[PDB]
């Protein structure tokens, strides 16, 4: 007799940076997805592999809530079969991804005068991220064959870069808090339904 | 693995580090311009040095990566503008001497005042004081008083400073592997790396000298008419077969002849087109003005203003609370932020200027997707020219009747078009010989073809021959006349204003032909035509990422800069002037001077 706590996922005051992107397991509850869709407070709400009217009545054993903060024009990089910095080097959805994507405008909160530098993203990595992989390593990127030895310099870069958010930025720039929901069916019985 | 991978990695690191600092530096200048306080000065000083030290720090690392081993052109162009080290190549001692002379001439220009001998306690600056006297005064001596006094005081101060300025800028370009410093300004039009589009730095001089030969048939008859009309107002002080006096040209330097339109108007009894009295009765304000301007760029297909634009932009003078500079400037701060700073008054001129400052914004929003170093005009003359073709669209009687400003029954005829073109002929055509003259003078000074003692001697030989303007009083070698001008002493290359003219009419003939216009070009309007906007938007988004010779071929269908649209635009005027000038002498001789009797 409990509602799935999406209240603390969406209305939380602080999310993770895109490399720090936080996973929260949701199970043994009953979720109402209609209040999400019928709210009409969300800028971009899209589902893949399942219709929003179908998932209202249906039963999935595992629901993962992946929340993070990215730039407006980079929201379209979250989807199956996409490229770019956020897709390859930060957060990667598989091509078979069955979940939904939620984005709303955070400009009234995250961005502050003079910029908020605590939100960061990984600009360089030696290879592309395999689906659903969190790598928090701060290790210096190596561009050439010159040994870095953990100090910046010529052809050695620090991979974590921060997004400046100033409330006066253009709308595409302005921060969106993206929450990616994943859905699977496994050998365990489904405790979550409509 | 190769230098190519390292370069793409460096230039990616450089882009995301630049947006943060460059936005800081521009926003600080914004808070300086809108609100002028001593507190905002340090904010602009700190944010200005942080960006100055950033490009100075990156240029040291950028020269490591040789341009020889990179086949990719778009990557190769990004390092090209980045690896040029500018003034840093000079020694640390001469480095401060350069900025000192630059900062000294800037203060002498702004704080330079003239003082009458009659009452030495009262004095006048150039702006507004001398600029208003030259325009509105019909007296010969009063116009001469402001002409001689301004170049007398300011000319003596800037000349010993300018002679050292020439030696300093040369040793900068000679270490950059340029033949002179004049080549460094011409290096903006340089194009290499593409077969058949290569455009050499020196080809510009051969091309400009060629394009200016065909304007003389238009300008000489434009001069013969102005000399004929002002001759009645100054019978003794203007010779009919001689050059015009310098101070009778309508302002201080004779740059714009617009001020002569009052006396030189072809037809006095025909009503002039002005939307001023129509707007006041309709009681429009600054809000509705740009909404009509935003409505314009939607009709051609270009995207409209952002929501954050109207909120963050200051479109009017915010009363007496804070002082601000009213010089219109289109600000691109990066990160999708775009702002227009203007002091809004109700006039036909501001509405025509409204499209201009918004024209740049339409151009900046187009290439905003390009990487940072590639964000700019394709050349230094397109960015200003794109804003000019928009003002030409709002000045046509068709567009003014579209939004309801001018009465629908306004009756066009032969006498209305000639009156309108001559205003555009004074501004657009009148400034071409002066611009080509100023650039040709600098280019011979920096190259070394003119010894230091012949500067003032060679100057007024170019005044008389090229532009047909003679000095009212002779100047010895103690005065420097050109140094008193804004662009001369402020270190800004002035060739921009010549090219934007040749480009704006090519766009005008290319875009109107895409709109399937019928009849003369000066009646054209690009409103409601989606074909014109799409053809123009192809260049707008490219920026400098492609050579300007390639991007120009898309819009106008031509690889070379040509004046043929210009003579086609004024063709109605040129046919009318030849009939009016049959009884007047065409041409001028350089032997006559007002001080030789
Ligand atoms: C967040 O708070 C608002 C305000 O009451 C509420 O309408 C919304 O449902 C909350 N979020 C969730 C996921 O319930
Ligand atoms: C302008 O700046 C001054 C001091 O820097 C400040 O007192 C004033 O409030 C500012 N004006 C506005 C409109 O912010
Ligand atoms: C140069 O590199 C950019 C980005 O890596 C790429 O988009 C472009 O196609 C490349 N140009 C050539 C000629 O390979
Ligand atoms: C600008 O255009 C978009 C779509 O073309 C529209 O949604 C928006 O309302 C327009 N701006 C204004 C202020 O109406
Ligand atoms: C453009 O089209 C609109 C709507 O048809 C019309 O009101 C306006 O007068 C037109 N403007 C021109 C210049 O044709
Ligand atoms: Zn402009």
């Amino acid at each position: 007799t409990n509602l799935c706590p999406f209240g603390e996922v969406f209305n939380a005051t602080r999310f993770a940076s895109v490399y720090a992107w936080n996973r929260k397991r949701i199970s043994n509850c009953v979720a109402d997805y209609s209040v999400l869709y019928n709210s009409a407070s969300f800028s971009t709400f899209k589902c893949y592999g399942v219709s929003p009217t179908k998932l209202n009545d249906l039963c999935f054993t595992n629901v993962y809530a992946d929340s993070f903060v990215i730039r407006g024009d980079e929201v379209r990089q979250i989807a199956p079969g996409q490229t770019g910095k956020i897709a390859d080097y930060n957060y990667k959805l598989p091509d078979d991804f069955t979940g939904c994507v939620i984005a709303w405008n955070s400009n009234n909160l995250d961005s502050k005068v003079g910029g908020n530098y605590n939100y960061r993203y990984r600009l360089f990595r030696k290879s592309n991220l395999k689906p659903f992989e969190r790598d928090i390593s701060t290790e210096i990127y190596q561009a050439g064959s010159t040994p870095c030895n953990g100090v910046q310099g010529f052809n050695c870069y620090f991979p974590l870069q921060s997004y400046g958010f100033q409330p006066t930025n253009g709308v595409g720039y302005q921060p969106y808090r993206v929450v990616v929901l994943s859905f699977e069916l496994l050998h365990a019985p489904a405790t979550v339904c409509g | 693995s190769t230098i190519e991978e390292q370069a793409k990695t460096f230039l990616d690191k450089f882009n995301h580090e630049a947006e943060d600092l460059f936005y800081q530096s521009s926003l600080a200048s914004w808070n300086y311009n809108t609100n002028i306080t001593e507190e905002n000065v340090q904010n602009m000083n700190n944010a200005g040095d942080k960006w100055s030290a950033f490009l100075k720090e990156q240029s040291t690392l950028a020269q490591m990566y040789p341009l020889q081993e990179i086949q990719n052109l778009t990557v190769k162009l990004q390092l090209q503008a980045l690896q040029q080290n500018g003034s840093s190549v000079l020694s640390e001692d001469k480095s401060k001497r350069l900025n000192t002379i630059l900062n000294t001439m800037s203060t002498i220009y702004s704080t330079g005042k003239v003082c009458n001998p009659d009452n030495p306690q009262e004095c006048l600056l150039l702006e507004p004081g001398l600029n208003e006297i030259m325009a509105n005064s019909l007296d010969y001596n009063e116009r001469l008083w402001a002409w001689e006094s301004w170049r007398s005081e300011v000319g003596k101060q800037l000349r010993p400073l300018y002679e050292e300025y020439v030696v300093l800028k040369n040793e900068m370009a000679r270490a950059n592997h340029y033949e002179d410093y004049g080549d460094y300004w011409r290096g903006d039009y340089e194009v290499n790396g593409v077969d058949g589009y290569d455009y050499s730095r020196g080809q510009l001089i051969e091309d400009v000298e060629h394009t200016f030969e065909e304007i003389k048939p238009l300008y000489e008859h434009l001069h013969a008419y102005v000399r004929a009309k002002l001759m009645n107002a100054y019978p003794s002080y203007i010779s009919p077969i001689g050059c015009l006096p310098a101070h009778l040209l309508g302002d201080m330097w004779g740059r714009f002849w617009t001020n002569l339109y009052s006396l030189t108007v072809p037809f006095g009894q025909k009503p002039n087109i002005d939307v001023t009295d129509a707007m006041v009765d309709q009681a429009w304000d600054a809000q509705r003005i740009f909404k009509e301007a935003e409505k314009f760029f939607v009709s051609v297909g270009l995207p409209n203003m952002t929501q954050g634009f109207w909120e963050n932009s200051m479109l009017t003078d915010p009363g007496n609370v804070q002082k601000a500079v009213c010089h219109p400037t289109a600000w691109d701060l990066g990160k999708g932020d775009f702002r227009i700073l203007m002091c809004t008054k109700v006039t036909m001129d501001d509405f025509l200027t409204a499209h201009h400052e918004m024209g740049h914004i339409q151009y900046d929003m187009a290439y905003a997707a390009q990487p940072f170093l590639l964000r700019n005009g394709a050349n230094e003359g397109f960015h200003e020219a794109v804003g000019e073709i928009m003002s030409l669209s709002a000045a046509t009687p068709k567009h003014l009747k579209s939004i309801g400003l001018l009465s629908p029954d306004f009756q066009e005829d032969n006498e209305t078009e000639i009156n309108f073109l001559l205003k555009q002929a004074l501004t657009i055509v009148g400034t071409l010989p002066f611009t080509y003259m100023l650039e040709k003078w600098r280019w011979m000074v920096f190259k070394g073809e003119i010894p230091k003692d012949q500067w003032m001697k060679k100057w007024w030989e170019m005044k008389r021959e090229i532009v047909g303007v003679v000095e009212p009083v002779p100047h010895d070698e103690t005065y420097c006349d050109p140094a008193s001008l804004f662009h001369v002493s402020n270190d800004y290359s002035f060739i921009r204003y010549y090219t934007r003219t040749l480009y704006q009419f090519q766009f005008q003939e290319a875009l109107c032909q895409a709109a399937k216009h019928e009849g003369p070009l000066h009646k054209c309007d690009i409103s409601n035509s989606t074909e014109a906007g799409q053809k123009l938007f192809n260049m707008l988004r490219l920026g400098k990422s492609e050579p300007w010779t390639l991007a120009l071929e898309n819009v106008v269908g031509a690889k070379n800069m040509n004046v043929r649209p210009l003579l086609n635009y004024f063709e109605p005027l040129f046919t009318w002037l030849k009939d009016q000038n049959k009884n007047s002498f065409v041409g001028w001789s350089t032997d006559w001077s007002p001080y030789a009797d």
